[PDB]
Formats: C-alpha cells, sequence, structure tokens
C-alpha cells in the first residue's frame, strides 16, 4: 500500500529520477525488481531515468472520452441558456 | 373622418331619427363648435373601419433578406465597452439619492413622505429597470460572441 501511495506523489514532482532513487523511495530490496516493478506500474525505465511524462498525459486524454459529460466539464453556452429559463419560468 | 349629406328637409320635419337606427352608437364627437353645428345642421358623421386581406398584410409585413440573418451581425465592440462603463456609473449617483431617502421615510402622511425625502421621481424604481435592462443585454453580447467563433470555426 506505502509503494502505491509514494508512486502517485513522485509523478506530480518531477519526470526524472535514476535508477537508485527509485528504489530508495519505494523501499525495494533488489535493483532489478526495481525495474520490474516500473513496468506493473506502467513507466517506462529506460537508460537509468524514469519517463513519467508518457502514462500520465495519455490518462488524462482516455478519461476526456466518456459520458456524463456535458454539465460535468461544463460549458460557457450553457451557461447562458440555463439563466435565461431560470427568469421566463 | 368620413360624412353623408343630410338633407335640410329632414331636419326641419324633425325625421332625423331615421338616419341613426339600429346601430352600436359609437360616434366620433371630437371638433365642435362652428364646425359641429355645419355638422348637426348638414352631414352625418360615422366610423371607419379598414378591412384587408391576409396576402396584402403578409407582403407588407416582410422585410429584408438581412433581416434573418441579423443575430451574426454584431455590434462594434468599442460602444459594448462604452455602454458597459455607462451603466456602472450612471446607477451609481441615482443609489446616493436612495441611500438617503432610507434614513428615515418611515412616519405618516403619504404624500408628505415623498416630499420631505424625495419619494418623488423614485429611486428604487428608476434603479431597478436601468439594471435589468442592461443585465438582458449582456446575456445577448456574448450570446452572439460566443457562438460566432464557434459557427464559422
Amino acid at each position: 500500500a506505502i509503494r502505491d501511495e509514494i508512486a502517485k506523489n513522485t509523478e506530480l514532482s518531477y519526470d526524472f529520477l535514476p535508477l537508485s532513487n527509485i528504489k530508495a523511495l519505494l523501499f525495494f530490496n533488489n535493483e532489478k525488481e526495481t525495474e520490474k516493478f516500473a513496468l506493473e506500474r506502467n513507466w517506462p525505465i529506460v537508460n537509468s531515468k524514469v519517463y513519467f511524462n508518457n502514462q500520465s498525459k495519455e490518462k488524462a486524454d482516455y478519461e476526456d472520452e466518456m459520458m456524463h459529460e456535458e454539465d460535468q466539464k461544463t460549458n460557457i453556452i450553457e451557461k447562458a441558456m440555463d439563466y435565461a429559463i431560470s427568469i421566463e419560468n | 373622418d368620413a360624412f353623408r349629406l343630410i338633407d335640410t328637409g329632414a331636419l326641419i320635419n324633425n325625421l332625423e331619427p331615421r338616419q341613426t337606427t339600429s346601430n352600436t352608437g359609437l360616434l366620433n364627437k371630437a371638433n365642435i363648435q362652428a364646425l359641429i353645428h355645419g355638422l348637426n345642421r348638414h352631414y352625418y358623421s360615422l366610423n371607419i373601419d379598414y378591412h384587408k386581406t391576409a396576402k396584402e398584410t403578409k407582403m407588407l409585413m416582410n422585410l429584408h433578406k438581412e433581416q434573418w440573418q441579423s443575430g451574426l451581425k454584431m455590434y462594434d465592440y468599442e460602444e459594448k465597452e462604452e455602454s458597459n462603463l455607462a451603466a456602472t456609473k450612471s446607477m451609481v449617483k441615482i443609489a446616493e439619492q436612495y441611500s438617503k431617502r432610507i434614513e428615515e421615510e418611515k412616519e405618516l402622511t403619504e404624500e408628505e413622505l415623498k416630499t420631505r425625502y424625495v419619494g418623488r421621481q423614485d429611486p428604487k424604481k428608476h434603479l431597478s429597470e436601468t439594471a435589468d435592462e442592461t443585465l438582458e443585454n449582456n446575456i445577448v453580447s456574448v450570446l452572439t460572441a460566443g457562438v460566432n467563433s464557434v459557427a464559422i470555426k
């Protein structure tokens, strides 16, 4: 549970950590187990550097397609339409 | 106004009621003195109604080609700026009158209250009318700009 909480945090801070630092924060005892966890966490570690950049952006783009969706996103167009029918009721 | 002679003969024998039989009785009685005297002693005045077909009505009623297009035409923006500024400023000056008014104006005798605290040319009401007219407009203003941008591109 500790590993998932920390994993979340470290994205918002930075994009690049060396191999050693990833292991130390998340408290793995094996460096290879570190890189393995990174794939399972859907992070690519390349040449000793994490590239948090990919998945995070991808997720937001995926979230953006759903259905609930117009009033939750809030349209400026909708603001005029809702204001009028209040008055005229 | 429309008129039809009366005969002198009709008035002399006092036979004039014949001409005013079975009617709703609505007569225009505007214009008197010499004019009315002459009318009574010479003609009869009766109503004018206007009948028109709905074909005629529609042709007239129809306006420009650009009439049904105007909502994406919009005001020059320098004037919307001017108007926004004018309304905020004006209400401030009438708001002074309104604050003074409800200092007191809770005594008795209606007309006196209106002279003492300047309840004539009433500030609350004149303010409520201006505030709303400007408010409605500003909804229209935004509505056009957003729509123009998005529809075309």
